[PDB]
Formats: C-alpha cells, sequence, structure tokens
C-alpha cells in the first residue's frame, strides 16, 4: 500500500480485536508486518458485569514486530517525534 | 529495514513473543526464518491463566504470533 510515507511518524495500528499499538512507524511490508518504535499497547476493556465502567490497560513495549495478519486499520496519531 | 531483516537482527539477542492467543514466550532467539518461525532457547512462557514456566527450547511458528518485542 501506500505507507513509505508515513515512515517515521506515529501511528495507531488497530488489530481485529481492538488492541491498539501505537508507536513510531519505522518499517513495514507487503504481508502489512509492521516495525513500530516506542511502542504501546492499549486495550479497551467492557467487563460482563454491566454495573463495572469500561477499563484500560496500556503495556509499554519498545521496539515492536506487529503482525499483518491481524492488523484492520491504521491511522495517523501525530508527527514524527 | 525491511519488518523481517530487523527479526534477524535480533538473532542472538533476548526477544518477546506474544502469541495470537495470549502466551507469552521471553528468550534467546536463536533463528528466525522468511515465515517469521522462531527458533527461541532458555525461555520464559506465561500461559493465558498467568502459569509462568521455563523451557530449554520453543519452535513458535510466525503465523501463531501477535507481536515481538525485539532489543532497541
Amino acid at each position: 500500500s501506500k505507507m513509505l510515507q508515513h515512515i517515521d511518524y506515529r501511528m495507531r495500528c488497530i488489530l481485529q480485536d481492538g488492541r491498539i499499538f501505537i508507536g513510531t512507524f519505522k518499517a513495514f511490508d507487503k504481508h502489512m508486518n509492521l516495525i513500530l518504535c516506542d511502542c504501546d499497547e492499549f486495550r479497551k476493556i467492557k467487563p460482563k458485569n454491566s454495573k463495572q465502567a469500561e477499563r484500560e490497560e496500556k503495556r509499554v513495549l519498545g521496539l515492536v514486530l506487529l503482525r499483518g495478519e491481524n492488523l484492520v486499520s491504521m491511522t495517523v496519531e501525530g508527527p514524527p517525534p | 529495514g525491511v519488518p523481517i531483516k530487523v527479526l534477524h537482527e535480533a538473532e542472538g539477542h533476548i526477544v518477546t513473543c506474544e502469541t495470537n492467543t495470549g502466551e507469552v514466550y521471553r528468550g534467546k532467539l536463536i533463528e528466525a526464518e522468511d515465515n517469521m518461525n522462531c527458533q527461541m532457547s532458555n525461555i520464559t512462557v506465561t500461559y493465558r491463566d498467568g502459569r509462568v514456566a521455563q523451557l530449554e527450547q520453543v519452535y513458535i511458528r510466525g503465523c501463531k504470533i501477535r507481536f515481538l518485542i525485539l532489543p532497541d
């Protein structure tokens, strides 16, 4: 796809299950495997118990190779650091 | 470089591998193949229920990988 322009920018990479990987986009391929530097994963969880509120989890990862098979969406989160 | 080249540069280093079903394999990447199948050694694994255990060697197929955490 047209992705070489997005190199070095901060991207929001969303998996099929809704996990959000936010990192600096450094590499990609035809399968959509991505290299995300200074990457964190965010999840938004809705508890089974209806009296409990949606909650969030953040994991600081680092240099991440994200597999393209699960990647469903990609949006610009911010300019390059 | 291209993602696969980045993975090859981690050969000899400790990597973290998270599978599509939530298992976490952490250890020395001995060899990554073109399809991202990874041979790892002296690993620490965290299973889905949080059980932590160790294994001398594992072979994690790239099609089972959610993400890999590489050095640097």
